[PDB]
C-alpha cells in the first residue's frame, strides 16, 4: 500500500510513503494543502464590492 | 498552486477608480499594483508552501523541563525528589503557546518527544549504573503516585514509556483527544453557574480555560534503586502539532505572559519603542 | 454500581442513563410516584 | 436606486432602517443556521422560539465623549434579561444563537470621529490583580446590557479580593494584544463623515454544536474610538451610541427549572 | 397482552404509567391540534413552544377524606406558574392549548369510594353575596395550582366586599344546575374497586380560535366524591388525589413584556 | 502478503501490516470487533417481551 507523491523541488522527482501503524495519529505530516480564501477575513461583506466601482454608491 | 503573477498593464484615464474604497465596510484594501501603476508581465513561480498551518506548526517545541533524582532518600522532601508529576499544558513556555494563540480553536494530533539528561551531584560517592526512566501518562481520574515505587507504576492501563539512558529520544503520537469538536485556546466563561443566595465561595473562584482544561498528568521516575552516587536528571518535553486545522484568527500576544491566562504585568505593557518623529526613515 | 465500576476504567462518557424502579410493597399497596431528571444550571429541586 | 448606504432589517416584530450604512459584515462569510442532525449532540427535541426571541433588543445607550476610551459587551450576557430570549436562555441548560448586531451613532457633517466595532470570538480579558491569574468574579465578567468601559491606565489592586474585575486596557484590547490588530476580527468602522451605523451578522462560533449560555459568552462586542470625537463649537459635546442586537436561529436543549445566577 | 387498564403517556421529557386505568376520554371525540390558516385570526407568526411547555406538570396533591365535598381547578389558571408554559402564557397577549389531564388516586382492594372527574367548558360559578350579581374578584377566580374546594352549605356574606369568592355548592355544581347532570360534560369516574386513574384529552374549546389566557379560563376541572371514601379499620383515613396536566399543541400570539397579574 | 486496512480516524487513510513470524501468537492486536449481543445478559428470557406490551399479561 505504497503512496508515490511529488517531492518539494530543490536546487536542481517522487518519494514513497508506507504507513506502518494502525492509527492515523501515527502518520507523518499532512500533504501540502494550498487551500485559501482570504475574502472570509479581508472582505466578509454581505453585498459584492466590485474594485473598479465606488465602495459606497 | 503559486502566489499571484503580475499582468502587463499600461495607464488609464477612466471612471473606474480601483484606488479608492471605504474600509468602514469591514473590507480590507483590495487594490494591487496593476490597479495604480503601469506593470510588466511577471510570471510568479513562488508558492506559499512554508506558511500552510502544517508548515507553520511542523516543529517539535520544548513545552517544559521536569526534574527527577535517584538517591537514598531519608526525608519526605528527598522521597518526593525520586519522582515528579506534571499537569500537561503548553503554558510553561511561551514560543509554541504564542503560535497556537494566533487561533481561537484547533484540532491536531500530537507528536511528543523527550530529551533526558543526567549529571553526577558529587564526586567521591562512587558511580551509578545506567538508568531506566518510566514516563507514565495518567489520564484524569487515574491514581497519582505518592512514592517512586508505589503500585501506580505497574501501569496496567495508563500508557508508560520505559526509556534507557543514552538511547534515541523517546517519541509517541497522541490523537486529537478533545471532549469538544476542537481544542479551545480561549474560553470566555466559567466551569459552573453560581446561583442566587448559594453558600458556595465566589471570592476565590477563577475564570477562563484554567477552570475547564484537564489533559491529565505526566509522572516520571528513575526505575533503578539508588546508587551511592546521587544522579540528578532533566526531562525536556517536546510537542509538535500535526494533521492541523485552526479557526478564528487572533492578534498575536504583544506583551509578556504572567501565567496560564491572558493577564499582563504592569512593568511590561510598553512593547513599542517610541520613534524620534513621525518622519523617521 | 456495575456501570460506575466500568466508567472508572474510562475518562469520558456519553449517552442516556436508564433508572428502573421495582416496587416491593404488598399487592394491596397503591400509589403514584414522580421520578424527575433536571438538567443542571438551576436551583437543585427539593420540592415536587 | 438601491444603495450600499440604505438598508432595512426585519426580524420578528422589529425593523431597523439606516440611510448612512457602509454595506454589512457577515462574520467569516457565514450566515447563522439551525444545528444539522449530522452535527447534533444533545438528543432531546430542542426549543426553537423563533419570533418570540429572534428580534431586535435595544440596550441602554452610552455617551461618546472626547475622553471616552471605549465600551465592551459579551453575548449572550448582554441579552440575558431581554424578553423571551432571556427566559428561553435561563430555562435551558444549553443554547446556541447567531446575532444581527446594529450599532447606531449619528452626528453632523461638522462632527468628526471614528469607532471600530469588533465582534471577537472567546473575548477573554485580563484580571486586575497581580497576586493571582485568571481571577475575575462571575458578576464582574457578566455585567449584562450595561456592559463595561475601557481605560487608558492599568492600576492592578493592592489586595487580590479588590482586583476580581477586567483590566480593560484599551491599547492592549484588555487581553495583551495590540488594538491595531483587532481588524483580524469581523468589524466595521463608524466614521462620522461616512456612516452612522455598523451591521454585523454573526453565526454561532464555538468548539461545540451547543453550550451553556449562563457559563460561557461566545462573542465579545468591542467599540473603540480609533479617532476621538471632535466638534469645534463644543469639545465637551456628547453623542449617543445605541446597540441593538437580534438573536437568530436560536435553539435550546435541556429544559428544567429556571437558572437564577448570583448577583453578588 | 394489551389492556384497557394499562397505559403509557409520553409528552416532552415526561411519562405517566397506570396499571388500573379505564380507557381514556377524548372530549367531544376531538384530539387537540394547531390552528389552521383557514381558521386563523392574529397575523403575527405564532410561538409554538412544543416540548418546553407541552409536558406533564404535577400540581400539589389534595387529601380525600370521608368529609371532603370536592375540588375544582380552572385551565389554563392551574398551570400559570408551571415552567416554560407559564412563561409563554404571560409573555403573550394570546394563547391556545389542549390538555392531557391525568387524575391519580390509588387505595386498596378494601377501600371504597367514587370520584366524578369532569372537564367543563366555560365553568362559570356563583358568587357568595346576594347584595350583587357576578361579583367575584380576579384573585379568588384564579387560585392557580391550589384550586378550590366545594362545600355542602351556602352562606352568602353579610357585606358585598366579603362575598367576592365562588359559592362552590357541591349539589348545584357551584353554578345552579344539579351535579347528577355533570355527566353531559366529558368525564371519567375513579371507582376505587375498578381503577386508580382518570385520563381526559381536551381539545381547545372556545367561540374564538385564540384568546387571552390571563383573562379567560377555557376549562374547569371538577372532582366530586359521588360515593364517600370508606375504610372499615379507620373511617378518618385520608388518601391523596394527584392532578397531573400536560398542555398540548400550544400556540401563542402578541409577544410583549411579561404580564404580572394582581396578587391582592 | 501485505494486509491494507482502514486506520482509526484522527483530528483531520489506510495502513499496511506484514506478519514476520510463523506463530499467530506473535501477531499484533486483533482487528476491532464491534460484535455485541447485550440481550444475552440484559434480556435472557424464554418468551419474547415486546417493550410496548405489558411485561406480564
Ligand atoms: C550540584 C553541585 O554543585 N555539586 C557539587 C558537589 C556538591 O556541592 C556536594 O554538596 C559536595 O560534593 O561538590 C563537588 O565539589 C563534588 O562533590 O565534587 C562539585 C559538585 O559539582
Ligand atoms: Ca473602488
Ligand atoms: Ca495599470
Ligand atoms: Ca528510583
Ligand atoms: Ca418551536
Ligand atoms: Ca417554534
Ligand atoms: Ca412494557
Ligand atoms: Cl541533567
Ligand atoms: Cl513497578
Ligand atoms: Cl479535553
Ligand atoms: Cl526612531
Ligand atoms: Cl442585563
Ligand atoms: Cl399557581
Ligand atoms: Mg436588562
Ligand atoms: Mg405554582
Ligand atoms: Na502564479
Amino acid at each position: 500500500g505504497a503512496q508515490v507523491s511529488s517531492q518539494k523541488v530543490g536546487a536542481h522527482v517522487n518519494y514513497t510513503t508506507i504507513n506502518y501503524y494502525k492509527d492515523s495519529a501515527s502518520n507523518a505530516a499532512s500533504k501540502l494543502d494550498f487551500s485559501q480564501d482570504p475574502s472570509k477575513f479581508t472582505e466578509p461583506v454581505k453585498d459584492i464590492m466590485i474594485k473598479t466601482a465606488p465602495a459606497l454608491n | 498552486p503559486t502566489a499571484q503573477s503580475t499582468p502587463l498593464t499600461s495607464g488609464v484615464n477612466s471612471q473606474e477608480v480601483p484606488a479608492l474604497t471605504a474600509v468602514e465596510t469591514g473590507a480590507s484594501g483590495q487594490a494591487v499594483p496593476s490597479d495604480v501603476i503601469e506593470t510588466r508581465h511577471v510570471v510568479n513561480y513562488k508558492t506559499r508552501s512554508e506558511s500552510t498551518l502544517e508548515s507553520f506548526f511542523g516543529r517539535s517545541a520544548c513545552v517544559t523541563i521536569l526534574e527527577v533524582e535517584n538517591f537514598n532518600a531519608t526525608t519526605d522532601a528527598d522521597r518526593k525528589k525520586q519522582f515528579t508529576t506534571w499537569a500537561i499544558t503548553y503554558t510553561d513556555t511561551v514560543q509554541l503557546r504564542r503560535k497556537l494563540e494566533f487561533f481561537t480553536y484547533s484540532r491536531f494530533d500530537l507528536e511528543m518527544t523527550f530529551v533526558i539528561t543526567e549529571r553526577y551531584y558529587a564526586s567521591n560517592t562512587g558511580h551509578a549504573r545506567n538508568q531506566v526512566y518510566q514516563l507514565m501518562y495518567i489520564p484524569p481520574g487515574a491514581p497519582r503516585p505518592t512514592a517512586w515505587d508505589d503500585y501506580t507504576w505497574q501501569s496496567s492501563s495508563n500508557p508508560s514509556v520505559f526509556y534507557t539512558y543514552g538511547s534515541a529520544p523517546p517519541r509517541m503520537s497522541i490523537p486529537y483527544v478533545g471532549i469538544a469538536n476542537a481544542y479551545s485556546h480561549f474560553y470566555d466563561g466559567f466551569a459552573r453557574v453560581p446561583l442566587k443566595d448559594e453558600t458556595v465561595d465566589s471570592g476565590d473562584t477563577y475564570y477562563g480555560l484554567v477552570t475547564i482544561n484537564d489533559f491529565g498528568t505526566l509522572a516520571v521516575r528513575v526505575v533503578n534503586e539508588y546508587n551511592p552516587a546521587r544522579i540528578t536528571s532533566k526531562i525536556r518535553v517536546y510537542m509538535k502539532p500535526k494533521h492541523v486545522r485552526c479557526w478564528c484568527p487572533r492578534p498575536p500576544r504583544a506583551v509578556p505572559y504572567r501565567g496560564e491566562g491572558v493577564d499582563f504585568k504592569q512593568d511590561s505593557i510598553t512593547p513599542l519603542t517610541a520613534v524620534e518623529n513621525i518622519n523617521t526613515f | 454500581t456495575m456501570l460506575g465500576e466500568i466508567l472508572n476504567y474510562y475518562t469520558h462518557w456519553t449517552g442516556s442513563l436508564r433508572f428502573t424502579f421495582l416496587f416491593c410493597g404488598s399487592m394491596m399497596a397503591t400509589g403514584k410516584i414522580l421520578l424527575s431528571y433536571s438538567p443542571p444550571g438551576a436551583k437543585p429541586p427539593t420540592t415536587r | 436606486g438601491y444603495s450600499d448606504r440604505v438598508r432595512q432589517i426585519t426580524l420578528g416584530n422589529s425593523t431597523i432602517t439606516t440611510q448612512e450604512a457602509a454595506n454589512a459584515v457577515v462574520a467569516y462569510g457565514e450566515w447563522p443556521s439551525y444545528l444539522d442532525d449530522k452535527e447534533a449532540n444533545p438528543i432531546d427535541a430542542p426549543t426553537e422560539p423563533d419570533v418570540s426571541s429572534n428580534r431586535f433588543y435595544t440596550l441602554d445607550s452610552v455617551q461618546w465623549k472626547s475622553t471616552s476610551r471605549g465600551w465592551w459587551w459579551k453575548l449572550p450576557d448582554a441579552l440575558k434579561d431581554m424578553g423571551m430570549f432571556g427566559q428561553n436562555m435561563y430555562y435551558h441548560y444549553l443554547g446556541r444563537s447567531g446575532y444581527t448586531v446594529h450599532v447606531q451613532c449619528n452626528a453632523s457633517k461638522f462632527h468628526q470621529g471614528a469607532l471600530g466595532v469588533f465582534a471577537i470570538p472567546e473575548y477573554v480579558m485580563a484580571c486586575n490583580t497581580e497576586a493571582k491569574t485568571s481571577y475575575v468574579s462571575y458578576v464582574n465578567a457578566n455585567p449584562g446590557e450595561k456592559g463595561g468601559v475601557f481605560d487608558n491606565a492599568y492600576n492592578p489592586s493592592a489586595e487580590a479580593s479588590e482586583g476580581r474585575k477586567f483590566a480593560a486596557l484599551d491599547y492592549l484590547l484588555g487581553c495583551g494584544v495590540l488594538a491595531g490588530n483587532a481588524f483580524v476580527y469581523p468589524h466595521q468602522i463608524i466614521n462620522l463623515r461616512t456612516n452612522n451605523s455598523a451591521t454585523l451578522v454573526l453565526p454561532y462560533v464555538n468548539s461545540l454544536a451547543i453550550d451553556c449560555m449562563a457559563k460561557h459568552n461566545n462573542w465579545g462586542l468591542v467599540i473603540l474610538p480609533l479617532c476621538k470625537l471632535d466638534y469645534a463649537p463644543n469639545s465637551s459635546t456628547e453623542i449617543p451610541i445605541t446597540v441593538t442586537i437580534a438573536p437568530m436561529f436560536t435553539e435550546f436543549n435541556g429544559l428544567r427549572n429556571i437558572t437564577v445566577p448570583a448577583t453578588q
